[PDB]
């Protein structure tokens, strides 16, 4: 009864629920790791001792927050719950592959945890650059277990990407075109395209790293003929597509939330949204060597790559200005998800502008691997992706669970979340400009004061997610239902009720061209 | 989104017990392992 | 060397047999092709078949329009599109 | 057939507030307490 | 080197870091401008009671909407490419110094003539002299002449390091089996403090770089003394 | 032999199609799930033993 | 196009006689060479981590007739 | 001569950041000059300048390793 | 009931079982490379082959005996395999990029020339052209097999698929026997590393294609494939054309150019 419903599940809503549960657990694992990092960096001195265990915590924080919080929740959970509901399909095209992708995820998590537990430790950073990740500096089984964790997560997300593209392209009603679908459907289409176009590159790269470790090859060994710059090339050829994967379903979620809670029938410039998402997807593939501006490339190569960053800056500017433009003359309902979306817009603008500052290779000479980079990627990830996850969760928690959250507690949670993240990641700009490098367990005294301030901010964010758990419990402590939802005609997922039944669209939608 | 009146409505005291339960259940293990790091370093 | 390989007019069974048998007479009871008999007036509405008491109807009531609007349509008289007013009527008897 | 309705599409029962509060705090507290015990383990090793 | 409550960059000694600082001020003024646009518009257009929730002309403003961020990105990128080409001139250096990043220490070879080489480890915290800096003082400071073009070839023995001095505007990857080049000049004498920027193990925080820049005659006296 | 397996698999027993043959599918499904549960628990035992040093 | 006998004629003229001719060509060129004299190179025959099969120095397809060990050949 | 050599010059054939090929080709060019004018039998020290180039350009660990492999006879460069 | 023409799947264990099987493969490789244990690795390999056999046998049961395979379903399966093929294109393209970056600029430790000193490369005009011709002949024979399938020929199909399968077996045993008697090993530098990784992964993929051809043959001899609804054989032709154009790129890149 339980085993056939959940362990043997073959519909999209249950797999999306299991995504939401697993990603909440893994996100709180990552939050504990982040509290540990900011506890080491709070006061001068070594609370933990050596930098090896600190690098283990840093790498674990990066992998757990990237591949196990934003990735499964965002793509899998929101796509599986909403994409057959937005396009009017009864299920996914290949539900067994979706179930297999979920059940490959906690093997990858267990392998990552065992990689952390083995006494060598995978303290390399989330870049797994050799010869630090070789069998000399890390002679042991931690790096191999890390590599197989990445293999399992990659196979999971390729299977999910294949399933998503075939269920979006094929399972539409035969009258609707691809430009009549909702925007989140477009975002997960382009996300699945770049996922299966980028993931085998890192699969091959860490396969060759594994054979360099344990099969005596010289792919990246400079004493045998190879060089680690090849590994950097393949890793970042995956890596910048990966962060565009991390941010694109967030774009779809915020577009849906801003369209809904302003009262609009549609986002302003739907063709502009579609064009800019395909432009960002097509153009994230040729910008990778902005992550290697200090490796010693050609000056013409880095000139090309910083021009590529400018031409990838323009279409997301079109998207953010059109997000502003669809707030025009709307009945602005002050929902909590609206506050998450406006915080998304402002803080993602700040993070993108700091990325544009970093995009010049001339200033990337100075600011490479400082905390200015950390402020850039946290202002995009830990604010934009996290705020988009929270906006989608607050907006669709009536749909997933059947109960409505307490909006007063949700507004308080947004307030202390905003204060905590803004006080955490604003002094990191000054620490990067002053010149503290990344991956440091102890700093000189002149970097102390901002570090102290930054540490305090992390604890505030802890309080945020602490009361967030209470919010969820409060919904199940209240059991307040939903009679009705406004604007249910435009949004298809709200039309079967809250929550929708197990079997939906047995009688499918009736839409005609002629 | 319209909301029904609560079928099993909670009061203020039970919500206080809930927030205190979350705080104590999240700060006993992490706070205990952070309360003595030098004991693990063979003091 | 003769035939041997069967054609799918006797070997194919189940739902594939059902759609192949019904689709050779111009009938699509399993909804693979966009429907027909389109007129928005109240005397000749847009007919929709069903097996239940209601169906989700999506209107694209002007061309080159992005957002389809969806509405439930029940039994009885002809309900209208909730922004354009083309008449849709439900005739629930197909199989 | 499986249960349809509010609170029944979830893999855990929500019919009692207190056992579900205990369930949430032990689940998310196990999540929050895993890396701390890992760090205790590599400190206890050497 | 850094002082408490520092907001901006460390100030410049090389010419290159002066142009980098001026370009940083330029691009941060641009970031302040466009952040003011975004913040003032989002504060403006949620604060009205008038409504307009009907069909609107989808394509009637996109030409200015597309050419304003393109022209501001061009205005950013042209001095970016200028200073990008300002680091690859004909150097014609005076001295050539070779650095090798060994496993958590640095090694220095002045071997243009009369081969000299030494090692740089950090002075430990318990063994600091009074007045010195925690985590920033080395055994043997790395002595160079000032206001001269000096070639600096950077590599490492085993793993990836990053030889970085921020106040002189230098940061170059130390890659095993690969010899990268930087040029270093100055305008003031004194001690300049940097440290490693690439992850290199369990003491990655614990390798600093101290560039002591002196006149030429004192550099000659130091080179004769150290051999 | 295909249309008479077609008659066999089009039954309204309510059984899923991987227990529809009766005995042998049930047998190798039971052995497959038993050996993968044993492999998973011996994998966790091996990982916990490898976590500790000598 | 979309024929069936012409593709059988195409394969029975081109594919199998061509593969047989190339098999005869590789049969008349089936001659081994002498063993090259051994130089202890450093980028060839590395040993960083031992192999996980058999002894640990032999590779998976190590034929002792042609493949050398780092310490010379085998007799 | 071209002497009073203060340091290595700016080589226009290799003007980029990477400088492995400069000292590698200069070391093999010194050895090839040595072999060529030992075969010629003349004054082999006239390209002694080339020797000082690899004194100044690539590290003494690399030069010591290359001297060891050319003393044993395991030099991959064709001289 | 059901009025949409899509396929609703019964609850399935092989997601869970194959997922924990992949966990067993990863942990088996870790315990083999570092602790020398075979038993967990072999248990994982047995779990994969049992899971994949059960899964594809049941997909055969839905597609052949229960008739759940609508044209919309076959279009979806076509899209899914095409995406899987494109993923494998980019995997082999990453390996190609590794080899091209390795051989475009040779390093100083190799001596600065490709091939490195101390290795004897395989010249392409000997017996590698035999295996290129074997894969080309197998592609021609499977094209005749596909055309005899659409036309309605049965015994011509059996002869064609039999010669396709035995030439695939000839190709893989010829590659294996050549890699017994190659003059350089995996530890012979970046040339050996790139060459043996690329050819080993292509060998694994061609033995996967040979197994898929064999199960296609034993499906066809039990009259599973009709005159037009024969997506497994279309899949076999697509993956076989994939594997020999990949080998054409390997033979152009590694064997001919630079050797
Ligand atoms: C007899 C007892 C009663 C009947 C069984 C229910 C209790 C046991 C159970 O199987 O309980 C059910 C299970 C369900 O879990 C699963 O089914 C698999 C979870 C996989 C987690 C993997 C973590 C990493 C493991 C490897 C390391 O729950 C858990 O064990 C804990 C869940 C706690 C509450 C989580 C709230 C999350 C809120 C945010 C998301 C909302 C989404 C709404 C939509
Ligand atoms: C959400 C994930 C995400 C997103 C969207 C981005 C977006 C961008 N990222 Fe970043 N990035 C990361 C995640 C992300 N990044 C991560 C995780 C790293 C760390 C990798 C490592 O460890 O090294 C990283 C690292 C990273 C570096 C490495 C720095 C270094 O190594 O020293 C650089 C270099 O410039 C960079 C650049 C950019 C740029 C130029 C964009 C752009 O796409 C931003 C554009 C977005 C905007 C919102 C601006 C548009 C708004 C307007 C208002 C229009 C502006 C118009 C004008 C100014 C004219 N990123
Ligand atoms: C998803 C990506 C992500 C996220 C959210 C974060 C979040 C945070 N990060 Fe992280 N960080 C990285 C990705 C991320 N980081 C990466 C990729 C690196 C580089 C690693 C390397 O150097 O190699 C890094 C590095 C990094 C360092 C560098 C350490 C060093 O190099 O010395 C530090 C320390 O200040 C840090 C701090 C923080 C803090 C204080 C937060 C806080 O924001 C934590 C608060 C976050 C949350 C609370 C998550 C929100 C989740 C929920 C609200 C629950 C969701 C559940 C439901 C909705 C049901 N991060
Ligand atoms: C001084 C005044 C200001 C001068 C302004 C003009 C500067 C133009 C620089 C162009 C350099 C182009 C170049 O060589 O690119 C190398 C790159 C190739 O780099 P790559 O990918 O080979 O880099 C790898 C380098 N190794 C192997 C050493 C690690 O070429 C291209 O990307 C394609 C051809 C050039 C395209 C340039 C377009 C610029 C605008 C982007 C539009 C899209
Ligand atoms: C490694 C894991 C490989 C898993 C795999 O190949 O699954 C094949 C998958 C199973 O069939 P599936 O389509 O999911 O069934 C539901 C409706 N027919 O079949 C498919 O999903 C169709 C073919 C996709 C092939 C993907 C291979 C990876
Ligand atoms: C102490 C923390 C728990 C306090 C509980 C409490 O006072 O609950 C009362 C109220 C419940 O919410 P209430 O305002 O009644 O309804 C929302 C209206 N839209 O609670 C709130 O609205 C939150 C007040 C928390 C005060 C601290
Ligand atoms: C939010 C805006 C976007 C993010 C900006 C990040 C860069 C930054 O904060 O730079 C610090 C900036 C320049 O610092 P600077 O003026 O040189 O400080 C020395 C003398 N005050 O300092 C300032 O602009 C002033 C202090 C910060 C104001 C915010
Ligand atoms: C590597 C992983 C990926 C391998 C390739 C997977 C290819 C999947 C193809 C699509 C699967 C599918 O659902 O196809 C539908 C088809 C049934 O439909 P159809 O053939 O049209 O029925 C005719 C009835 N008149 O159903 C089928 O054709 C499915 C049954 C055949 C699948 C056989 C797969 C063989 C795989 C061989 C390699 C296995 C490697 C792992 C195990 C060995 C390890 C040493
Ligand atoms: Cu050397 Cu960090
Ligand atoms: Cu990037
Ligand atoms: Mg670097
Ligand atoms: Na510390
Ligand atoms: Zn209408």
């Amino acid at each position: 009864m339980f085993i056939n419903r959940w362990l043997f599940s073959t519909n999209h809503k249950d797999i999306g629920t299991l995504y939401l549960l697993f990603g909440a657990w893994a996100g709180m694992v990552g939050t504990a790791l982040s509290i540990l990092i900011r506890a080491e960096l709070g006061q001068p001195g070594a609370l933990l001792g050596d930098d090896q265990i600190y690098n283990v915590i840093v790498t674990a924080h990066a992998f757990v927050m990237i591949f196990f919080m934003v990735m499964p929740m965002m793509i899998g959970g929101f796509g599986n719950w909403l994409v057959p509901l937005m396009i009017g399909a009864p299920d996914m095209a290949f539900p067994r592959m979706n179930n297999m992708s979920f059940w490959l995820l906690p093997p990858s998590f267990l392998l990552l945890l065992a990689s952390s537990m083995v006494e060598a430790g995978a303290g390399t950073g989330w870049t797994v650059y050799p010869p630090l990740a070789g069998n000399l500096a890390h002679a042991g089984a931690s790096v191999d277990l890390t590599i197989f964790s990445l293999h399992l997560a990659g196979v999971s997300s390729i299977l999910g990407a294949i399933n998503f593209i075939t269920t979006i392209i094929n399972m539409k009603p035969p009258a609707m075109t691809q430009y009549q679908t909702p925007l989140f459907v477009w975002s997960v289409l382009i996300t699945a395209v770049l996922l299966l176009l980028s993931l085998p590159v890192l699969a091959a790269g860490i396969t060759m790293l594994l054979t360099d470790r344990n099969l005596n090859t010289t792919f990246f060994d400079p004493a045998g003929g190879g060089d680690p710059i090849l590994y950097q090339h393949l890793f970042w050829f995956f890596g910048h597509p990966e962060v565009y994967i991390l941010i694109l379903p967030g774009f779809g979620i915020i577009s849906h939330v801003v369209t809904y809670y302003s009262g609009k029938k549609e986002p302003f410039g739907y063709m502009g949204m579609v064009w800019a998402m395909m432009s960002i997807g097509f153009l994230g593939f040729i910008v990778w060597a902005h992550h290697m501006f200090t490796v010693g490339l050609d000056v013409d190569t880095r000139a090309y790559f910083t021009s590529a960053t400018m031409i990838i800056a323009i279409p997301t500017g079109v998207k953010v200005f059109s997000w502003l433009a669809t707030l025009h003359g709307g009945n602005i309902k002050w929902s909590p998800a609206m506050l998450w979306a406006l915080g998304f817009i402002f803080l993602f603008t700040v993070g993108g502008l700091t990325g544009i500052v970093l995009s010049n290779s001339s200033l990337d000479i100075v600011l490479h691997d400082t905390y200015y980079v950390v402020a850039h990627f946290h202002y995009v990830l830990s604010m934009g992706a996290v705020f988009a996850i929270m906006a989608g969760f607050v907006h669709w928690f009536p749909l997933f669970s059947g109960f409505t959250l307490d909006d007063t507690w949700a507004k308080a949670h947004f307030a202390i979340m905003f204060v905590g993240v803004n006080m955490t990641f604003f002094p990191q700009h000054f620490l990067g400009l002053s010149g503290m490098p990344r991956r440091y367990s102890d700093y000189p005294d002149a970097y102390t004061t901002w570090n102290t301030v930054s540490s305090m901010g992390s604890f505030i964010s802890l309080t945020a997610v602490l009361i967030m758990i209470f919010m969820i419990w409060e919904a199940f402590a209240s059991k307040r239902e939903v009679m009705s939802v406004s604007y249910a005609s435009t949004n298809l997922e709200w039309l079967h009720g809250c929550p929708p039944p197990y079997h939906t669209f047995e009688e499918p939608t009736y839409v005609k061209v002629k | 989104v319209s909301a029904k009146p609560a079928k099993t409505p909670t009061s203020a005291v039970e919500q206080a017990v809930g927030i205190s339960a979350i705080v104590v259940g999240f700060m006993v293990p992490a706070g205990w392992v952070l309360a003595h790091l030098e004991s693990y370093k063979k003091s | 060397s003769g035939g041997g390989v069967p054609t799918d007019e006797e070997q194919a069974t189940g739902l594939e047999r059902e759609i192949m048998i019904a689709a050779q007479k111009g009938l699509d009871p399993y909804n693979m092709l966009p429907p027909k008999a389109a007129s928005g007036t109240k005397e000749d509405p847009n007919l929709v078949p069903s097996i239940s008491n209601k169906r989700i109807v999506g209107c694209i009531c002007e061309e080159d329009n992005c957002t389809v609007i969806w509405f439930w349509l029940h039994k009885g008289e002809s309900q209208r599109c909730p922004n354009c007013g083309t008449h849709y009527k439900l005739v629930p008897h197909q199989m | 057939h499986y249960e349809e309705g509010p609170g029944k599409n979830l893999p855990f029962s929500v019919e009692n507030k207190w056992r579900l509060l205990a369930m949430m705090t032990v689940y998310f507290g196990s999540g929050f307490a895993a890396p701390f015990f890992i760090v205790r383990h590599q400190l206890l090793k050497k | 080197m850094a002082y408490p409550f520092q907001l901006g960059l460390q100030d410049a000694t090389s010419p290159i870091m002066e142009e980098l600082m001026n370009f940083h001020d330029h691009t941060l003024m641009i970031v302040f401008l466009i952040s003011s646009l975004v913040l003032y518009i989002i504060s403006l257009m949620l604060t009205t009671k008038l409504t307009h929730t009907s069909t609107m002309d989808a394509q009637e403003v996109e030409t200015i909407w597309t050419i304003l961020p393109a022209v501001i990105l061009i205005m950013i990128a042209l001095p970016s490419l200028r200073i990008l080409y300002m680091m690859d001139e004909i150097n014609n250096p005076v001295l050539t110094v070779k650095t090798m990043g060994h496993q958590w220490y640095w090694s220095y070879e002045y071997t243009d003539y009369e081969d000299l080489c030494f090692d740089s480890y950090m002075i430990p915290t318990n063994d600091l002299k009074p007045g010195e800096l925690r985590l920033l003082e080395v055994d043997n400071r790395v002595v160079l002449p000032m206001e001269l073009p000096i070639r600096m070839l950077i590599s490492s023995e085993d793993v990836l390091h990053s030889w970085a001095v921020p106040s002189l505007g230098l940061k170059t990857d130390a890659i095993p089996g690969r010899l990268n080049q930087a040029t270093v000049t100055s305008n003031r004498p004194g001690l300049f403090y940097g440290q490693c920027s690439e992850i290199c193990g369990s003491n990655h925080s614990f390798m600093p770089i101290v560039l002591e820049m002196v006149p030429l005659k004192y550099f000659e006296n130091w080179s004769a003394s150290m051999i | 032999k295909v249309p008479e397996l077609q008659k066999f698999f089009q039954k309204a027993d309510g059984v899923p199609i991987h227990l529809k043959r009766g005995l042998p599918d049930q047998m190798l499904y039971r052995t497959t799930m038993a050996l993968t549960l044993g492999g998973t628990i011996y994998c966790l035992i091996a990982l916990y033993m490898a976590s500790q040093p000598r | 196009g979309a024929g069936a006998n012409t593709w059988r004629l195409l394969t029975f003229v081109l594919a199998l006689p061509g593969v047989a001719l190339c098999s005869l060509n590789c049969w008349m060129h089936a001659g081994h060479h002498e063993r090259p004299e051994f130089i202890p190179y450093h980028h060839l025959r590395i040993r960083t981590k031992p192999f996980a099969w058999g002894d640990g120095n032999h590779t998976l397809f190590h034929n002792p007739h042609v493949n050398p060990l780092p310490t010379g050949y085998e007799h | 001569k071209i002497k009073n050599y203060k340091t290595a010059p700016f080589d226009s054939r290799f003007p980029n950041q990477n400088q492995t090929k400069n000292c590698w080709q200069n070391y093999l060019d010194f050895h090839r000059c040595e072999k060529a004018m030992t075969a010629k039998g003349g004054d082999v020290s006239v390209c002694e300048w080339y020797r000082r180039v690899y004194k100044s350009l690539c590290p003494v660990s690399w030069v010591s390793a290359w001297d060891d492999r050319i003393a044993e006879g395991t030099f991959p460069g064709k001289i | 009931h059901q009025t949409h023409a899509y396929h609703m799947v019964n609850p399935s264990p092989w997601p869970l079982t194959g997922a924990f099987s992949a966990l067993l493969l990863t942990s088996g490789l870790v315990m083999w490379f570092h602790y020398n244990s075979i038993t967990l690795l072999t248990l994982g390999l047995l779990t994969n082959i049992l899971t994949m056999y059960q899964w594809w046998r049941d997909v055969i049961r839905e597609g052949t005996y229960q008739g759940h395979h609508t044209p919309i379903v076959q279009k979806g399966l076509r899209y899914g395999m095409i995406l899987f093929i494109v993923s494998e294109v980019f995997f082999f393209a990453g390996f190609f990029w590794a080899f091209y970056h390795s051989s475009l600029v040779p390093t100083h430790d190799l001596g600065g020339c490709w091939p490195p000193t101390g290795i004897s490369p395989l010249n392409p005009l000997e017996v590698p052209l035999l295996n290129t011709s074997v894969l080309l002949a197998s592609g021609v024979s499977i094209t005749w097999a596909h055309h005899s399938l659409m036309e309605g020929k049965r015994n011509h199909m059996n002869q064609a698929l039999l010669i396709t399968i035995m030439l695939g077996l000839y190709f893989t045993i010829l590659q294996a026997s050549e890699y017994f008697e190659t003059s350089f090993s995996i530890s012979d530098g970046i040339y050996g590393s790139t060459f043996f990784m690329a050819t080993g992964f292509h060998g694994l993929h061609v033995i996967i294609g040979s197994t898929f051809l064999i199960v296609c043959l034993l499906r066809q001899l039990k009259f599973h494939f009709t005159s037009k609804h024969h997506f497994g054989f279309e899949a076999a032709a697509w993956y076989w054309h994939f594997v020999d154009v990949v080998w054409l790129f390997l033979y152009v890149s590694i064997y001919w150019w630079g050797s």
